[PDB]
């Protein structure tokens, strides 16, 4: 009953049709005989009500076009961890955050504008950052400027991987009607595979490296200092020496005790009185906690095999 | 007809029936078609397993009648006899290719067309008898055999020869360069004790020099396997 | 080719590539020759 | 027949008893009746990736265990009996440095040789007889191919000729498949195994004989190396 | 026709007679057919500029193994006017006058083929009238040995060498920049450097192009 | 621990659950709750080797479901 189900080929890419403006909707397609045909085409360009009828011509072009918006988000946030990499004060910040305010933004000098550079600290001009991406990244243990580049390059790799994904939905093979017709997959999938799987995944992040990361920095070490990321989960006598649980390895977790844990995973609620935030130790056993929940709330639907609700 | 083809399920391929000599139907690569190929690669066949067959008896013949000069290097101008060792090698090449030249492009021309020139310059009264390309011996065959009575058998007995001289040979340039022993010596070790004279030993040794340099710094030797 | 010319040639594409031919011009004439009140040079 | 093996109502309507090595286990009818084509679900692809994936894996399994074997046995050196993970391929984990040039080196003579080979076969799966075709050092003629992509044939790639009277040409081809998937399981646990230990796949042979009721994988837990 | 990447078709619009065509145009730039006489005779300059530049490269290296003091083709700029007796601009500037000449003169023939030796420059008709094709002038000056005037089997015969050898030598002329810019030597000094100790002497041991 | 009291519980939990899940205490695949609260129609095709009608996948729901009850009462014991 749930399949696949796609069709094959169905539009042509080409350039064809962006050399005709207004081809979709059969009043604009005669061109302009006033200048209202130049508006009334952008607001009837993304509605797909008046270009077709049918839900699979009409869903393909919105399902399609859900992968540009990613692919721009991507795009976007690739230039925010690219503009932490060579143009933030990053580093300076990290190691004295309680002064140096936040920057990336830099100014060319043309035309007398480069005033706009404050002087804010670690030797550094440039724009004052509102954003808060730098207090995000000391909580996702990012120290040098390599991390950053990395997220860049495959910040912008993945979002190529979406535009090819957009093309590949639409022109090359689309699904058909009955493939969009099934929501109580969609919402097994949703509700356990997003947030199910990407709270676990990011729960299995803080643990092996935020945790540790942002201990080692409160208790006064610096990034100079500071074990590279895969030193942490592939040494177990240097994560052990920071939280001694991980000297029990994955018993405690089978052997169906969790107390051992209450080291790095706890509750306690609060804001720690040295960074301010909260205690991140909680923050692993909050998404670990709900990951777990939202799992079990995906599988209240059934698909194929009779268990779990219709809607 | 199926004479026995090299595995014993086995289709010969197209190309191959059995015309040629020494024919097991084994071209597992395809290698051979359009058999304007085939001609070529024939004509290497034979000239290797020539070149091989005299190497081969060449070398046991080396080292037979001269105990000493380790036969893999015998190149350079210290083992060379009484009456040369001061002919300047470079001399020495000088005078080999001029000749090797000649009979090369003498034979290349002859597989480009057939039966072309089979003629003797200069005198040019006179030629070699006809072939089927690479099979000469007006003069290359004096003693006239080979012609009236069974003529492929000794072709076929002059591939199985040869083929078995190729890997022989072979052999020998492996052998005396891991060893560092020439053939009939490694085989007397062999023969003494054979299970630690076995190749499991001396193996990831080339045990060559890398200079080997004559009238300057010269002939850097590339051996065969990375062996240290 | 054909029809990359002809959709490249639309009003919006040359209102965007034919103003950043001018400010670009004219940033880099504030470049080498900078603030320029009189024409007095 | 003998499905058993989780047959579905659906899974066995399409597929009953036609491809080698098909139990009718098949639970999310992947494999299907031409429902969706021109991707990489359908039953023209999976098919001939499960081949390949369990060609490499029988020379992924055989690979990884020999030099662990043959060094153990005391027959090759062993400083070339690097067990698999720990050869270099995987620096983190350890790099061997045994080799005659670098690792990198030897990753761009793969990539560009490699490369002939595997685009080389692409298209003869997107166009079955296209490689015997354009003029390649007269290899052509051998690697032109034949019948579905999954078996090539021709003179090289079946040079014995086995499987001729097309009675056993399935039952090599099941034999094949039942230990293509057998070789991935295998290749599926060393990547486990060598985590979880720590040690060599082979090693862990030994320690689980050594000690059968005691190592293990719910004994060895408090080990996790990496 | 033997075509790149064996087991696809040409593109649909050139399968034609051009010397070389492999049917390679993966991002489709001859699909405009007016456009690609142009190409041809942009592949044609650059293919003639390379195997001028790769012998003017490689020349000067291989004649400083012997001694003879000559620089390396990066900084031989400099070592010029180094020791100069003529000014930059000067030398530059008589470039773009005469130099500029040419191609000026190249691309109207490129343009209307009938002019550019209909007459009137300094005499020199059928000269300069070009033969026809696109980046082919023959005539007197260019092609003084009378070449490409007897067989024409024989002249579509060199059109082809001609390209293969320039694909060659631009595809080559882009290594002399790339193993510049990271070994920073000599095209010839890494023609030996690599056939001396092939093994530590790389492309990943440059240190550039296999970053850590 | 092989034997220590929350593996009595848990073998007399998940086992305990699909112990007669076998037969009319739960929803399986083939009966399938009514909002009246019947339990009863089995009308599915699944194919399994079995005496009667208990597919394979009802082996994965009532031994998963088995264990949060499982680990629920561990831990309700442990905590407390
Ligand atoms: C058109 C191709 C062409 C190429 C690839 C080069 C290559 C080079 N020239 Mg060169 N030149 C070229 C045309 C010409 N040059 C010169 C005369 C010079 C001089 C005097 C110098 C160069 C220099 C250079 C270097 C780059 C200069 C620079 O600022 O780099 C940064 C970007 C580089 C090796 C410089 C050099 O030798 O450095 C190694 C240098 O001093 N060239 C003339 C005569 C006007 C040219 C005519 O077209
Ligand atoms: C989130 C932003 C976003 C996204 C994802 C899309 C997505 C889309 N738009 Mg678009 N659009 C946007 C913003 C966006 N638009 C804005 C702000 C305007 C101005 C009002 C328009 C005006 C507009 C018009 C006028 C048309 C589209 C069309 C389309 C569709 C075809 C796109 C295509 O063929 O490109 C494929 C090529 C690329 C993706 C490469 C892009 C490279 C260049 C530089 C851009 C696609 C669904 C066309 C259509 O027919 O859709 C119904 C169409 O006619 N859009
Ligand atoms: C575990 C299974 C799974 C997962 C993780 C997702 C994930 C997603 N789906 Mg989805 N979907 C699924 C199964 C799944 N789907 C099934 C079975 C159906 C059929 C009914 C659908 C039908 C469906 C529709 C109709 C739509 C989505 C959309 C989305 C996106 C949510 C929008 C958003 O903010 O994304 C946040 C984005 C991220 C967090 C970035 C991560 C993205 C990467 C690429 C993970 C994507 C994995 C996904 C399963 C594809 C993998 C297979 C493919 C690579 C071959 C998200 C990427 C919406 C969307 O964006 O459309 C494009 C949307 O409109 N889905
Ligand atoms: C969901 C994401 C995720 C991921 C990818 C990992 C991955 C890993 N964990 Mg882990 N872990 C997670 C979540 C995750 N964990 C959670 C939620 C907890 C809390 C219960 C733990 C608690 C935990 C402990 C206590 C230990 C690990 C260890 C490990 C490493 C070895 C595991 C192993 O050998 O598995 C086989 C494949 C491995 C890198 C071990 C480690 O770091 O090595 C000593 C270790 O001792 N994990
Ligand atoms: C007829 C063909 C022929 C063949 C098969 C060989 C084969 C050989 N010669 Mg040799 N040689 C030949 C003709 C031939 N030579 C001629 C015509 C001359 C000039 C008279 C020499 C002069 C010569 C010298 C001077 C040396 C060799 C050496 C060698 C050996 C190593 C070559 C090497 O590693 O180079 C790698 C590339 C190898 C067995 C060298 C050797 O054995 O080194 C120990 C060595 O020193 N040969
Ligand atoms: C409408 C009123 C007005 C007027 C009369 C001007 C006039 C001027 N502004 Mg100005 N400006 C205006 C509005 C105006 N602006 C607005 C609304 C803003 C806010 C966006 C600004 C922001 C602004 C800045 C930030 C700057 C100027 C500058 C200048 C001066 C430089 C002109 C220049 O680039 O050199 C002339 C340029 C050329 C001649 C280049 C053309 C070359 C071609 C090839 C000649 C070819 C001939 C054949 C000029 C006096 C600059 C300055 O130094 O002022 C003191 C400067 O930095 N303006
Ligand atoms: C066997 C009997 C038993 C006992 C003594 C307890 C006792 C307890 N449970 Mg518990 N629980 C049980 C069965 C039991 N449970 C079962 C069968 C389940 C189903 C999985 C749960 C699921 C459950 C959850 C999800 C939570 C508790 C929590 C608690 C504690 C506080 C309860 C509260 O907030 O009010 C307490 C120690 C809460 C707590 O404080 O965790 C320790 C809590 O969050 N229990
Ligand atoms: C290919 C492979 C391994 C290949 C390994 C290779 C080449 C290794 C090479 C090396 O080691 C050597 C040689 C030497 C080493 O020193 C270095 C390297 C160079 C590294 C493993 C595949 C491993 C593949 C695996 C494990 C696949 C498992 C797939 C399963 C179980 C799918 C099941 C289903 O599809 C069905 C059956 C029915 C569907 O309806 C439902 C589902 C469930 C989806
Ligand atoms: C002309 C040229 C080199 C000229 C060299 C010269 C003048 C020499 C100059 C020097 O002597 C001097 C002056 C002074 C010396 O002291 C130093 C130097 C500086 C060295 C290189 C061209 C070099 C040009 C190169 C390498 C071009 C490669 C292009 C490729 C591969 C394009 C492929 C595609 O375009 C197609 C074919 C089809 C599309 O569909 C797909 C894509 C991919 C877009
Ligand atoms: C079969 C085999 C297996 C292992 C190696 C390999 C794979 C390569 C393969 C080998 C094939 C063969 C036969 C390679 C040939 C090698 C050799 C040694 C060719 C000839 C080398 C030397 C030659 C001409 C002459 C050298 C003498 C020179 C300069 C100068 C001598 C002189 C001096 C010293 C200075 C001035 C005076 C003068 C006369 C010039
Ligand atoms: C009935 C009987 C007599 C004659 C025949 C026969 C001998 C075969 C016998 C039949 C069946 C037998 C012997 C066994 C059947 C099933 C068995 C052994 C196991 C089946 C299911 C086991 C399960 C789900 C256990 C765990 C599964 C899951 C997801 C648990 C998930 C978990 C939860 C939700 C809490 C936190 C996270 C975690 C721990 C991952």
């Amino acid at each position: 009953k749930v399949k696949v189900i796609v069709d094959r080929n169905t539009t042509d890419t080409s350039f064809e049709k962006w050399a005709k403006p207004g081809h979709f909707s059969r009043t604009l397609a005669k061109g302009p005989t006033t200048t209202t045909w130049i508006w009334n085409l952008h607001a009837d360009a993304h509605d797909f009500d008046s270009h077709t009828s049918d839900l699979e011509d009409i869903s393909r072009k919105v399902f399609s076009a859900h992968f540009g918006q990613l692919g721009i988000i991507l795009i976007w946030l690739s230039g925010m961890y690219f503009h932490g990499a060579r143009f933030s004060n990053y580093e300076a910040w990290l190691s004295d955050p309680t002064h140096i305010k936040p920057s990336a933004q830099v100014v060319w000098p043309i035309v007398g504008q480069e005033i706009l550079n404050g002087d804010v600290g670690g030797g550094f001009q440039g724009i004052q950052i509102t954003s808060g991406f730098f207090q995000l990244w000391r909580a996702s243990g990012i120290t040098s400027e390599l991390e950053l580049y990395s997220t860049a390059l495959g910040g912008l790799l993945l979002a190529s991987a979406m535009f090819f994904a957009g093309w590949f939905h639409y022109h090359k093979a689309a699904p058909k009607l009955e493939w969009f017709q099934n929501v109580e997959s969609m919402m097994n999938h949703h509700l356990a595979g997003l947030l199910g799987l990407g709270s676990l995944g990011w729960a299995g992040h803080q643990i092996h490296l935020s945790i540790p990361i942002n201990k080692l920095l409160d208790a006064g070490v610096d990034p100079k200092e500071i074990p590279l990321p895969h030193e942490f989960l592939l040494n177990r006598e240097l994560m052990a020496g920071l939280y001694p649980s991980f000297s029990a390895g994955l018993k405690p977790f089978f052997t169906l005790n969790w107390s051992e844990y209450s080291d790095f995973l706890t509750f306690k609620g609060g804001l720690n009185p040295i960074n301010g935030g909260l205690w991140l130790t909680d923050i692993a056993h909050h998404h670990l906690a709900i990951a777990v929940l939202f799992i079990i709330a995906g599988h209240m639907y059934r698909t194929n095999w009779g268990i779990g609700h219709s809607m | 007809a199926d004479r026995k083809l090299w595995a014993p399920g086995v289709a010969a391929p197209s190309y191959l029936d059995g015309s040629l000599a020494g024919d097991y139907g084994w071209d597992p690569m395809g290698l051979s078609s359009d058999p304007k190929a085939l001609a070529w690669y024939r004509q290497a066949e034979l000239v290797h397993s020539r070149w091989a067959m005299m190497g081969v008896v060449g070398i046991l013949g080396q080292e037979i009648l001269n105990p000493d000069v380790f036969w893999y290097e015998a190149g350079l101008p210290k083992n060379l006899p009484e009456q040369v060792s001061g002919l300047n090698l470079g001399g020495i090449l000088a005078f080999e290719f001029c000749m090797m030249h000649y009979v090369e492009v003498r034979r290349w021309q002859d597989y480009k067309n057939f039966g072309s020139v089979n003629e003797d310059p200069v005198f040019k009264g006179n030629s070699v008898p006809n072939e089927v390309m690479g099979y000469p011996g007006g003069i290359f065959d004096p003693f006239g055999f080979a012609k009236g009575k069974d003529i492929e058998d000794l072709k076929t007995k002059e591939i199985k020869n040869g083929r078995l001289a190729m890997v022989a040979w072979t052999g020998f340039a492996l052998q005396a360069q891991a060893t560092g022993k020439g053939p009939i010596a490694c085989w007397k070790d062999h023969l003494a004790d054979p299970f630690v004279s076995n190749i499991t030993a001396n193996i990831g040794t080339c045990v060559i020099p890398d200079s080997v340099d004559v009238g300057g710094v010269n002939i850097p030797l590339y051996c065969l396997w990375p062996g240290q | 080719m054909q029809n990359l010319k002809i959709y490249l040639s639309t009003a919006p594409v040359i209102a965007f590539i034919w103003l950043s031919l001018l400010s670009s011009l004219i940033i880099e004439v504030n470049r080498f020759f900078p603030d320029p009140l009189i024409f007095a040079f | 027949k003998d499905t058993l093996f989780f047959a579905d109502e659906n899974s066995l309507t399409y597929l009953d008893g036609t491809l080698p090595g098909d139990y009718g286990f098949d639970p999310f009818g992947l494999l299907e009746p031409g429902n969706g084509d021109v991707g990489f679900i359908n039953p023209s692809w999976l098919r001939y990736s499960e081949v390949i994936h369990g060609r490499f894996a029988m020379l992924g399994a055989a690979g990884c265990i020999t030099p662990e074997i043959l060094s153990s046995l005391g027959v090759i050196p062993e400083s070339t009996g690097i067990v698999w993970y720990r050869n270099g391929v995987i620096p983190p984990a350890g790099s061997s440095d045994v080799y005659w040039v670098d690792p990198y080196t030897l990753f761009f003579v793969e990539v560009v040789a490699m490369q002939f080979a595997e685009l080389r076969r692409l298209q003869d799966y997107r166009n079955p007889g296209s490689m015997g075709k354009q003029y390649f050092l007269g290899l052509e003629g051998v690697l032109g191919g034949s019948g579905d992509p999954s078996y090539p044939g021709g003179a090289f790639f079946n040079m014995f000729n086995l499987g001729k009277t097309e009675e056993s040409m399935k039952v090599m081809k099941t034999r094949e498949i039942k230990n293509g998937r057998l070789a991935m399981m295998a290749m599926f646990g060393f990547g486990a195994q060598a985590i979880l230990t720590g040690k060599g796949p082979y090693q862990n042979l030994l320690d689980h004989l050594s000690d059968p009721f005691n190592n293990n994988i719910l004994t060895n837990w408090t080990s996790v190396y990496g | 026709r033997p075509v790149w990447y064996p087991g696809n078709s040409p593109p649909e619009w050139l399968d034609g007679s051009l010397p070389g065509d492999y049917g390679y145009d993966p991002l489709g730039l001859a699909s405009d057919p007016e456009m690609l006489k142009w190409w041809v005779q942009a592949e044609l300059v650059h293919g003639r500029w390379a195997m001028l530049g790769t012998v003017g490269m490689i020349v000067p290296g291989v004649a400083a193994r012997a001694g003879g003091d000559f620089p390396q083709w990066y900084d031989a700029g400099k070592v010029y006017i180094e020791n100069s007796s003529i000014p930059f601009g000067a030398l530059l500037m008589t470039q773009v006058l005469m130099m500029g000449w040419s191609e000026m003169m190249r691309y109207y023939e490129f343009v209307s083929p009938g002019s550019q030796g209909t007459g009137s420059f300094m005499g020199f008709t059928e000269a300069f009238a070009g033969t026809g094709e696109n980046g082919y002038p023959g005539g007197r000056f260019f092609d003084p040995f009378g070449l490409a005037k007897g067989d024409p089997a024989k002249l579509q015969e060199y059109k082809v060498k001609e390209i293969k050898n320039g694909r060659l030598a631009m595809f080559s002329c882009l290594g002399y920049y790339a193993q510049y810019a990271a070994t920073g030597k000599g095209p010839v000094d890494n023609w030996f450097d690599h056939i001396a100790d092939p093994f530590h002497n790389t492309c990943a041991t440059n240190g550039v192009s296999v970053p850590f | 621990f092989i034997g220590s009291t929350p593996n009595l519980i848990m073998v007399a939990s998940t086992g305990l659950c699909l112990a007669a899940g076998r037969f009319g205490l739960a929803p399986t695949v083939n009966k399938f709750a009514t909002s009246g609260l019947n339990l009863v129609d089995k009308p599915l095709g699944l194919k399994t080797g079995d005496p009667a009608g208990f597919t394979a996948v009802d082996v994965l729901a009532l031994g998963s479901f088995g264990h949060m009850i499982g680990i629920g009462i561990v831990l309700g014991l442990k905590a407390t």
